[PDB]
């Protein structure tokens, strides 16, 4: 449509006029050369662009090219096993045309176009569509998406493709009363699907690390934070997270990652295995993560995105598993654009900005119930990786409040090989209080009463470590021994784990739930045991404790039977004594 | 009317001329992407006046603008169906079922009130979680801010006392027809913890036949945020003062309010960095907690019950400082007992109850209410006292006249703070109060002296 | 001409008729005093733009504004016979060989590595020390700044490392063949003394047949420090990815580097950052590090290793904060150490890599390795608490275990740490562990493995 000529060129972001009339977010090439470009806020007949990449030898008065219509961001097949960037670009089309190392004027598509993708419908001619819950699926070897067409768009279906493999670009359907589909649709980068009602979690935390979800319950539909420094054994939590835990999508996301670290991941992205698909754990990912090896305007541009295909997946019945990393880092390509503006930084060294959108973030995430009805999940496990761990700086003296729960791991709690390595006392869930009726509903009757009152143990142990036992557990009292012969079956049972053992690492609900349980009828004989005046040498060597051990080295088969045995060999071996 | 726009822009932007805007008048604005705006004409020129843009700078186009004049200044309608029923929402009021008429339209911006139709208080409100009410004594002639603090939670306390106040004849000061079931709740900003916590708080505490919670619904744009405190408020001075009624605005937190607040004030260029947070702020403030006084002339009032966490545990951040100084004193509850189990933790060893012999007398509450006031205070402050300057000195420093001051401190804790969600009359608080009070020997106490004692074991 | 000459206040300009320019491009200003300079046009307009004159300011004239047209796009050489020369700045003759050598005039920044084209580490490189390659591995592609302080000579401590870096793959079944030695070094803003002690390393034993230097003299203009980079950068991609071999990048003074910048952009309307450093700052540091990193089936790739300045290696201004984000790992200096002339300085529990077995394995840099690596780091960190203090601590009591570990320290110190500048390979490195834990007995080793102990004790 519209044709205009360069005005200014301030580094990256350039002042063009011949530009009005405009319609707010295009594809645009900016010169000639097609450096990837969008039309933000006008003023007058001259406009401010954001062009995501460089310029090295543009003249001022070119031929500026631009679509002239809103950009959307794009839908279709080829989402899930695509290899994508947070501008909504498939990252392998890049390295296709671009080699090893980036080349300027290079842009592709927006969606894996060149593929034909596997078809099946589920609506045929002359029925109307619902919007909002369902369209036509399509049957992917590696996870099944359901491509379905948006809320507010009603009206009969005509000409609907049998079974096929189709390209994206071709028809598989079209629509009678016009504005015919193809399998690719278009929706407003910053406009959110509408809900019948709000919701709150109740599903069921298991992310397959014993005390970070059996402590500290957050569900699905809660916010959480990881703080300090990514790497340095907080891999740990991120990697497994989406291995185990129960959503059906995982959604990937970068805006300022490191070097190495950041290629470690993609790597063994696919030799992480899921068990419900078996195999490969990208089948079920999507990924659109972003380095600062991507342009200015990547990290800037990279939230919305994922955002919004987050809630496709949640459409259709769908738990989606993001993970914002590196929220802090996010800021710095806002904080460079705004410098070039009247919107300056004027915070605390940072947007005053940077706290609409870091909030509204959170804002759009949760479980909810649909326009189509159909309940998903939109968990965010917030990396921001702040430079000291400082609460002065912008970024997290406001997730802080936001957000209900920060899950600090400690360097020393890690390097000893027992993992989870939660910090406690430098760990919270707000979320906990109203979770609880929930809980209890669900999972077991007693399960509450077991996580609030075991809790205790560490408090009791924290500052009777110190310098309290500094001469031997022996020279003290029998009540405050109590502590570290329940103390063996807490560090050894339910908080030893293995990254590298795949039989003890899958957790799961029943598993969990009776090792917790075990250390409060072990902590009512112990304590009847000193009440007796049973010897510690005798109670440190049961057999018991034994029983505990084995049934970590499985992951929930054998875990009923050896139930079944375990429990009742404590009630005969404090009596058996 | 006014086509044509020279600046497209998210917070304020370019309207060529002026002629007939007023100072915050309403404005509709069709985008030509078939969205509408409104917002407000502050401040207005004959060379670029600047409106209010209620949403993002996307969905703008040059193509079809038109700014059209729809009122001169804010208004919207108060119901004398408001009370008895939660209107979640702004405008056109989504709290997912129908609205109510608008009764009575007038204007939402505020109207003021006159410091010599003013009267001293003589109300106070039995709440339910005794600790309060008792030494810091809530009446409605202070405005004291509850300060949360990080990790403490803002959402668990304000729920409790949701219910929690009741009403009597003559326990509360005043009648029971003076002071409705009805409160009013008006929101500062509530986030992600703050709504997903009050969803079930509102069909458990009865906002369908006792509260009205105004809310930004948390996903509503910044300038909301700017726009439902005042007007939340200005609803209530009505069946207030006129109709008569007692209501309290029970707040939320301030720091979304400066969130919001802070953009408009770096896309206007004023001073928006009192240490990181606006130098405008109590500006914009004086109307919220100007009607937070007492009428003279009429009955029943408006209080604002502020409820404001901070960024960390230390104040040297402007959001806690700022409002210290605007309003009076401060009431806290700290985290010192909250990591041993204590529920509800409540720590007024910084805080500083600014009436609490005013608004409660003498057989307008008890007699030993005005006497056992301070008493609690110190007992209990110099308990805490000791555990200090023994540790200094090896690992004690105690005396025979600091074993009773010290067990003050234990009998003042599990015993009176920790309650759980358990409702708790004026009477029973003051009863056994003086039961704890004989922990030390009585008789000469340091407050009280001997016209309470014998009347009060 | 090229007049409309406004604001040359200092080394800047402003001219009309600039819409026949581009950005990113250099030209030729002309002037009657016969001095012909570039300088980078910068913030174009078809009006005025920014140019900054290569060399001062002083000669500009209004008789003669002209500008012949070097080339709006931005030409740099693509060299291969720079694998053994010597330069000084940009690229000027010091041992008499040409600047560069063209292939192509490609421009300075092309946009970095596309990251489904790179792999993860597999190899390792040795620097001749023992500390930072076998208690910390220095892989392949790894990004692992220094941290030194300020009044400790940086620059020195640096070259010392030159010589004895000559890389041992042996262990894994490479040669140095498959893994030449080429420093590539970049500084600016180096010292006239210092300038000179670099090239004295190098000339002293065979090394600059293999290696090219460029150093931008704190002499030269602060307009030349930028690009000096950016040249070696893009011919650096050419020698380690094309040619098969392994480059070292070794950068030297950053603080330089950013002063300047924020000179360059405070012109283009880009307001200065926090502690006055530039936040514009990490957009340009990210191009030169993020050409680091392994390629898929291309062996060779650079590895970077950036050495920066702090008073105190204090994380209170950007310096560390935005290079600690894409680079892995810090690497700061101790006061004791370099007093005590124990070379190079590396803390205890501050000092820490980020990789470190992921680019070796067992039977790579031998099999013993992987927990002599996590002994040592635990070991030697238990001396540093008794390291001063044994009168402190009195002589009224005083324990084995704990003197034993003082005497551990300084054999630690002496033997491992500090190496001289004598050459030493992974099996030398790892000898002087093993036989200072000799003194120590088998129940103070616990971080090693009883199989391990029955190959070397």
């Amino acid at each position: 449509m519209i044709q205009g000529v360069i005005q200014k060129i301030a580094g990256p972001a350039v002042i063009a006029k011949g530009m009005l009339g405009a319609r707010m977010y295009d594809i645009c090439k900016v010169g000639e050369e097609g450096l990837v470009g969008e039309i933000i806020r006008l003023d007058g007949d001259t406009a401010f662009v954001q062009v995501y990449e460089d310029t090295s030898g543009l003249k001022v008065g070119e031929p500026v090219v631009s679509t002239g219509l809103p950009l959307a961001v794009e839908l279709g097949p080829g989402m899930l096993n695509g290899i994508y960037d947070g501008i909504q670009r498939p990252l392998e089309r890049i390295r296709e045309k671009t080699g090893i190392y980036i080349t300027r004027g290079v842009v592709v598509h927006a969606l894996d176009r060149e593929k034909k993708w596997a078809w099946t419908p589920m609506v045929k001619p002359g029925d109307e569509v619902r919007g909002g819950m369902v369209l036509g699926t399509v049957p992917e070897f590696g996870f099944t998406h359901k491509i379905l067409v948006p809320p507010d768009v009603r009206g009969r279906v005509k000409e609907v493709k049998p079974a096929g493999e189709y390209t994206v670009e071709e028809p598989v359907v079209v629509l009678e009363d016009g504005t015919e589909l193809k399998m690719y649709h278009t929706w407003p980068v910053r406009r959110a699907r509408p809900v019948q009602r709000k919701l709150d979690p109740n599903t069921p935390f298991l992310t397959g690390m014993r005390i970070l979800d059996v402590l500290f319950p957050v569900a699905m539909g809660g916010t959480a934070a990881i703080p300090g420094p990514f790497g340095s054994g907080k891999t740990v939590t991120q990697q497994s997270l989406a291995k185990w835990s129960n959503a059906d999508v995982v959604v990937y996301v970068g805006c300022g990652e490191r070097g190495n670290e950041m290629t470690d991941v993609l790597v063994e992205f696919p030799e992480l295995t899921d068990p419900k698909t078996g195999g490969p754990l990208m089948h079920r990912t999507v990924l659109i993560a972003n380095t600062s090896n991507m342009p200015v305007a990547a990290r800037e541009a990279s939230i919305y995105v994922g955002v919004t295909i987050a809630e496709y997946f949640r459409d259709q019945g769908f738990s989606v598993a993001l993970m914002a990393d590196s929220t802090s880092r996010w800021a710095e390509a806002l904080r460079e654009i705004s410098s070039r503006l009247e919107e300056m930084p004027a915070e605390e060294g940072y947007p005053p900005y940077l706290a609409a959108r870091l909030a509204a973030f959170y804002e759009r995430a949760g479980k909810v119930i649909t326009l189509g009805g159909e309940e998903g999940a939109v968990t965010i496990v917030g990396a921001v990786s702040p430079p000291g761990g400082d609460m002065s700086e912008p970024v997290t003296q406001s997730t802080l409040r936001i957000v209900g729960a920060f899950w600090r791991l400690d360097a020393s709690l890690a390097f000893r090989r027992h993992f989870p390595a939660i910090n406690w006392n430098g760990s919270y869930s707000l979320f906990t209080s109203a979770l609880d009726p929930w809980y209890r509903e669900n999972v077991a009757e007693d399960y509450p009463e077991l996580r609030d009152a075991i809790s205790e143990l560490l408090q009791r142990e924290a500052g009777l470590q110190e310098i309290v036992q500094l001469v031997g557990p022996d020279a003290l009292q029998d009540a405050e021994r109590l502590v570290i012969e329940v103390g063996r079956i807490i560090r050894e049972d339910f908080l030893q784990q293995n990254a590298y053992h795949e039989v003890d690492a899958y957790c799961s609900m029943k598993k969990a739930y009776g090792i917790m349980k075990m250390i409060l009828a072990f902590y009512k004989e112990a304590e009847a045991a000193i009440k007796r005046g049973v010897s510690i040498d005798e109670i440190l060597q049961l057999p018991v404790l034994e029983r505990i051990g084995r049934a970590r080295y499985v992951s929930e088969e054998e875990f009923p039977a050896y139930f079944e045995e375990a429990m009742k060999e404590i009630q005969g071996a404090f009596k058996a004594l | 009317e006014y086509t044509g726009i020279t600046y497209i822009s998210g917070p304020l932007l370019f309207v060529e001329n002026a002629k007939d805007l007023a100072y915050g008048a309403i404005v509709d604005i069709k985008d030509g992407t078939g969205r509408v705006r409104g917002g407000q004409v502050i401040e207005v020129s004959e060379e670029y006046a600047v409106i209010q843009v209620f949403e993002e700078t996307t969905g703008l186009d040059l193509a079809t603008t038109s700014v059209s004049l729809v009122e001169d200044v804010a208004r919207l309608g108060v119901s004398k169906e408001m009370l008895g029923r939660r209107f979640n929402g702004i405008g056109k009021p989504i709290d997912g079922l129908p609205p109510i008429t608008p009764e009575k339209r007038l204007p939402i911006t505020g109207l003021p009130l006159n410091p010599v139709a003013r009267r001293k208080p003589e109300q106070f409100i039995q709440t339910g979680i005794s600790t309060i009410d008792v030494m810091n004594t809530l009446v409605r002639g202070q405005k004291l801010p509850i300060f949360s603090g990080s990790g403490l939670p803002a959402n668990e306390i304000a729920a409790q006392i949701a219910r929690q106040a009741t009403v009597r004849p003559d326990l509360s000061g005043e009648g029971e027809k003076e002071e409705p079931f009805a409160v009013v709740f008006a929101a500062m900003g509530i986030t992600q913890r703050e709504l997903s916590y009050f969803i079930q708080e509102f069909e458990r505490t009865g906002a369908l036949s006792r509260s009205v919670l105004f809310l930004n619904k948390a996903d509503d744009p910044t300038i909301e945020r700017i726009l439902t405190p005042r007007m939340a408020l200005t609803v209530a001075e009505y069946l207030a003062f006129e109709h008569d009624y007692h209501v309290l605005v029970i707040l939320t937190d301030m720091t979304n309010y400066c969130e919001a607040l802070r953009e408009i004030g770096a896309a206007r260029e004023e001073i928006p960095g009192r240490r990181g947070y606006p130098g405008y702020m109590y500006t914009d403030l004086a109307t919220i907690y100007e009607r937070a006084g007492v009428v003279e002339g009429k009955k029943g009032s408006v209080t604002q019950i502020p409820i404001l966490s901070m960024p960390d545990d230390d104040r040297t951040h402007p959001i806690p400082d700022l409002t210290g100084y605007i309003t009076e004193g401060q009431i806290q509850l700290s985290r010192e007992l909250h990591r041993k189990g204590i529920y509800p933790p409540i720590d007024p060893l910084p805080s500083l109850s600014r009436l609490m012999n005013n608004g409660v007398g003498k057989g307008k509450t008890r007699e030993d209410h005005k006497q056992v006031s301070d008493q609690l205070y110190s007992a209990y402050a110099n308990g805490v006292d000791i555990r200090k300057l023994v540790a200094i000195i090896g690992e004690d420093a105690l005396t025979e006249n600091d074993r009773r001051y010290l067990q003050f401190a234990d009998a003042f804790e599990r015993f009176f703070i920790n309650q759980g969600q358990q409702n708790r009359s004026i009477e029973e608080s003051l009863q056994i109060a003086w039961a704890l009070l004989s922990m030390l020997p009585q008789g000469e106490l340091k407050r009280i002296s001997k016209d309470h004692i014998g009347k009060y074991y």
